[PDB]
């Protein structure tokens, strides 16, 4: 029985090849203490993992291994991976071939460290790596089309023709849901809320996930969110005070779109997914138009398929039929698609095993696998 | 007006400075503005042979195969040209780029051993890297010394999909015991026009030595540093292009000002204020 | 006539986008009939002129010719010296010193230097304007290249004054060469053309000056990101597809079971 | 912090009227250390470093090394059981948002203002951080006038004095037509 894991950079999707959901779906943080430990009866220990650190956030400083898309501390992954398969799943890494993510446009070491740790800490009788806007495309019943995979630390635009992609059309865009997370933080000093430490910042994302969405039209959004309070939405602290945001639900997803309220020099989500299609050939233009499949929780915002419909509508020409696809299950879709990748017959014999890589070395990922 | 003479070298230099692939429509435009037939066909016959030896013209002869390139090296005169691989010589037509003619012709046999090992591995070079890649390998004597020029040439014509491309690169080496100076001239020029209009020419001049023994190792050698030449210059190329927007595109205008955000239009006495404190 | 024109139109769009005033200057004296023509329909970089009362360079166009002398848009004067010439009124010139100060303010954020000049004039209902844009590079700090901007914007009011209808057209030149030792020489250059048309509401919180700069702000940054990514990625994508690395004979050894993966791919989906 | 510290060595200070003791105590006998460790150890290893201060009521306190606890919490703010990093820290990460090419001017300019920046150790103790965590081919040069503590006012004086701020007031017939909304619209 395969295993499919998808190491996000905010959470962390883990279960066997064949099954239609996830089992194992928890955050990718590492917790650490950060007070005076006075009580001898207890367990204390020095590291929590995933749901273990969200239920004992206000005595931790929470620690994200990966920022941006890579991976910064390699102990931290380490934990994380032996937390998914010893705990979270209850399997011996020992039987089982385990399919991994990654994000592209990705540094080679990256993919060269976790073929090594995989291989040399975690034994697998084999592993392969794949990218997951593919797999979100083939989970969605499709080979032929464009993917826009927004999720907690990168934004890519991925064209793929009869199942390739297309590496000269890939365009990253370097904001996601930590930056709006942030930008949320920053902007709830203007209402008086102040959040500093990264136990708040869950908080501020629970916020984030619960009251914002997507304005149709920006400007006259924030016209009627300044006539009436029609549009103020109310939130109850864990400690029981109550917040009210009247005009921060519409203005943070905003950065997707206008990425200099951050800082960014980058152009908006619907300018990139233009571009990565306009550097394709004409012939290929109308099916990745008809095409657009969403993937990821950062599109998860109830307001985003018709703004993306517009703007794309208005960039495009006039006579181009513009189909933009959001299933109600692409928070778990990269999972699906890798799901449907493993469990197929002709797939078995495209592992990279461990033969393979005793006559290779930490270098072979980039021969075999994609 | 001006005297036909001057209008005869300005309709050279637009002839000589057009696009590749794009011929026909500047010859149309020039037919079409200059509005005399006989002026155009002898006045300026000499720029449709430059061009055609700028620009390393392909042309498929009947018979064999392996189309062979027009160049300025291997001119003959009366518009013949010759084939080193062939042993043969045909005329060349401009205007319609036609092969006719082609009579035989006899080299002498001091520059055919040093040549035909260059030659197979610089074919083998040129099918293992260039998709639509053709070459040519010329042997001359020309300072007392024979030497050995090498031509690449790859053009990829698509006016359907608004772009036109072309490889050029020239080499060249004068054999002489013990060592010798290799000399490389690359040039690079694309046209892409679908909505707008973009141009980009490029070359590049290297200049390296190499040791001479027999022909075979001193045929791998000046594969060897073609090889180690163009791969550098394209991957130099390549990372020129990564860097584009924050080094040199920078310097004429800026995605985003130092402020890293829009212009506020209701404070623009409060970006004027700030400089006025020395 | 109208066909020797179009193949003039056509002979001077593909030539290189360096050398436009040279080429321009040795092909009107082939047929030196349309010159009164063309002139008025193809894209040049602008023209420098100093002020000497104020002191300042101010761009010459077609917009502020009165003959063959041009209005300055500092001191609101001819230079040759005219009488009884085109004049912006009093509202109106209150308005383009406004927008002459804006858009200075405009050309140091993202520019950090050149020439900008805003010129307006009335129109039947509303008012209409040109704003130019040079810079040239910095020969101190080994930059060659150039950036030529034209942006017009025709407005038109409502009478009440609530809200207006602005329509915006934008033409930008562009010029670049590196010389570095791995890359040799490096020219890029070219040209695009957009338009946009927008309702807004103009009040107090809002006037014409700060809708036309977001329009021509907005647009400037568009043009700016196509040239990048669409042009010049589809002649990096050219260049890449001319010549390779990684031997055409030699990278098809690692797509074979990609096929068999695609068809029972396809198999499943169906 | 200095009010909790006190207590170490018997001196209780609780009202709103004793604050301002403490406050006094700490804007006369504090300072900051180079180093916070080899201050400690040679705070404990010799009596040298002690201070003596004189309260309204004639009783004398003597403080060896609170002089240099209280001033480290701007250092590290997990004294106070904060978990946000330092001020050397916070200027670092504040330079590194800013744009690539004028972090040498920015690394060159660094202007210390306000009353808290007032200790005689901070200026050395900032340049050691802030070269500890800047790369080591940059120049750091950290500015302290004498007069830091009425800065914001010399600075409000000259902006207040100059011809072209006449024009950025909010008049009275502007906040009449737009209400108490637009210092959003005239002032960043
Ligand atoms: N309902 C929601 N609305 C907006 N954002 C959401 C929602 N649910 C989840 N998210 C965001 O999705 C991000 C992670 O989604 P996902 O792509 O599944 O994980 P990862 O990014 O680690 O792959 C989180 O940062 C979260 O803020
Ligand atoms: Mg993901």
């Amino acid at each position: 029985t395969a295993l499919v894991c998808d190491n996000g950079s905010g959470l962390v999707k883990a279960g066997f090849a064949g099954d239609d959901a996830p089992r194992a779906v928890f955050p990718s943080i590492v917790g650490r203490p950060r007070h005076q430990g006075v009580m001898v009866g207890m367990g204390q220990k020095d590291s929590y993992v995933g749901d273990e650190a969200q239920s004992k956030r206000g005595i931790l400083t929470l620690k994200y291994p990966i920022e941006h898309g890579i991976i910064t501390n390699w102990d931290d992954m380490e934990k994380i991976w032996h937390h998914t398969f010893y705990n979270e799943l209850r399997v011996a890494p020992e039987e089982h071939p385990t399919l991994l993510t990654e994000a592209p446009l990705n540094p080679k070491a990256n993919r060269e460290k976790m073929t090594q740790i995989m291989f040399e800490t975690f034994n697998v009788p084999a592993m392969y790596v794949a990218i997951q806007a593919v797999l979100s495309l083939y989970a969605s019943g499709r080979t032929t089309g464009i993917v826009l995979d927004s999720g907690d630390g990168v934004t890519h635009n991925v064209p793929i023709y009869e199942g390739y992609a297309l590496p000269h059309a890939i365009m990253r865009l370097d904001l996601a849901g930590r930056d709006l997370t942030d930008y949320l933080m920053k902007i709830l000093t203007e209402r008086g809320y102040s959040f500093v430490t990264t136990a708040e910042r869950e908080i501020v994302r629970d916020i984030k996930e619960k009251l914002c969405y997507v304005a149709l039209d920006f400007e006259n959004e924030m016209a009627t969110a300044a006539s009436s309070s029609s549009l103020e939405k109310s939130y109850e602290l864990p400690d029981g005070q109550v917040i009210t945001i009247g005009n921060e639900r519409f203005r943070c997803p905003e950065t997707l779109f206008q990425p200099s309220f951050i800082g960014m020099e980058s152009a908006g989500i619907h300018e990139t997914t233009y571009n990565s299609i306009m550097k394709c050939d004409i012939d290929i233009r109308k099916d990745l138009y008809a095409n657009n499949v969403m993937s990821g929780g950062t599109t998860m915002y109830p307001g985003i398929a018709d703004r993306m419909q517009k703007e794309i509508t208005a960039l495009a020409p006039s006579t181009m039929k513009i189909k933009i696809i959001a299933p109600p299950e692409r928070k778990y879709s990269v999972w699906i698609g890798g799901s449907i990748l493993a469990s197929l017959s002709t797939f078995q014999q495209m592992w990279i095993t461990k033969q393979e890589y005793d006559e290779a070395g930490p270098s072979i990922v980039h021969r075999k696998c994609f | 007006r001006v005297s036909d003479e001057e209008k005869v070298r300005i309709a050279a230099k637009f002839i000589t400075h057009a696009p590749p692939g794009e011929f026909n429509e500047v010859f149309n435009d020039v037919r079409l503005l200059l509005n005399n037939d006989n002026l155009l066909r002898e006045g300026a016959a000499h720029a449709f042979a430059q061009y055609n030896m700028d620009q390393f013209t392909p042309v498929k002869i009947e018979g064999y195969e392996d189309q062979v390139l027009i160049t300025e090296h291997g001119d003959l005169g009366n518009s013949r040209f010759l084939d080193p691989r062939n042993k043969i010589s045909f005329k060349f037509d401009h205007l319609r780029k036609e092969a006719s003619d082609p009579q035989p012709e006899e080299a002498d046999g001091g520059l055919k051993s040093w040549r035909e090992s260059c030659d197979s591995a610089l074919r083998a070079y040129v099918k293992d890297h260039y998709s639509n890649g053709f070459c040519t390998v010329y042997a001359k004597t020309i300072d007392g010394q024979q030497t050995i020029i090498a031509c690449i040439e790859s053009h990829q014509f698509q006016p359907k999909n608004f772009w036109n491309g072309r490889w050029r690169s020239e080499w060249k080496f004068t054999i002489t015991p013990p060592t010798a100076q290799v000399v490389g001239v690359l040039k690079i020029q694309v046209h892409y026009y679908e909505d707008g209009n973009v141009q980009l020419v490029s070359h590049k001049d290297v200049q390296d030595s190499l040791t001479v023994s027999n022909e075979a190792q001193t045929a791998k050698e000046f594969i060897k540093i073609i090889e180690n030449a163009e791969n550098e210059y394209q991957t130099a190329i390549s990372e020129n292009y990564q860097t584009m927007s924050d080094t040199t595109f920078k310097a004429l205008r800026r995605q985003l000002p130092v402020t890293r955000t829009k212009i506020d239009w209701n404070k623009i006495l409060s970006y004027k204020i700030g400089k006025e404190m020395q | 006539s109208d066909q020797q024109l179009d193949c003039a139109l056509d002979l001077m769009r593909r030539l290189p986008p360096q050398q436009i005033e040279k080429n321009l200057s040795d092909l009107i004296d082939l047929v030196p009939s349309l010159c009164e023509d063309l002139l008025s329909s193809v894209d040049q970089p602008l023209k420098i002129a100093r002020d000497k009362v104020v002191g300042k360079d101010y761009l010459l166009c077609d917009y502020n010719r009165d003959g063959d002398s041009y209005r300055s848009p500092w001191s609101n004067k001819y230079d040759p010296p005219l009488e009884d010439g085109a004049m912006p009124s009093a509202r109106l010139r209150k308005l383009e010193v406004e927008a002459n100060n804006a858009f200075d303010q405009y050309r140091d954020l993202y520019f950090e230097g050149g020439v900008s000049s805003v010129y307006l004039w009335d129109l039947d209902h509303g008012f209409a304007g040109v704003i130019l844009i040079k810079k040239a590079g910095d020969g101190s700090k080994k930059i060659k290249g150039c950036w030529d901007s034209i942006h017009v914007v025709e407005v038109q009011e409502k009478s009440s004054g609530r809200t207006a209808h602005y329509k915006l057209t934008s033409t930008v030149m562009l010029w670049l060469q590196t010389n570095k030792s791995g890359s040799g020489t490096m020219n890029l250059g070219g040209s695009l053309t957009r338009q946009m048309e927008k309702d807004e509401t103009v009040s107090d919180c809002s006037p014409h000056i700060a809708n036309i700069g977001r329009l021509v702000e907005d647009m400037e940054n568009k043009i700016r990101s196509t040239l990048n990514e669409i042009y010049f990625g589809k002649t990096k994508d050219i260049v890449n597809g001319l010549r390779s690395i990684d031997a055409i004979p030699d990278n098809q050894k690692f797509k074979q079971l990609q096929r068999e993966l695609s068809q029972v791919l396809t198999q499943r989906q169906i």
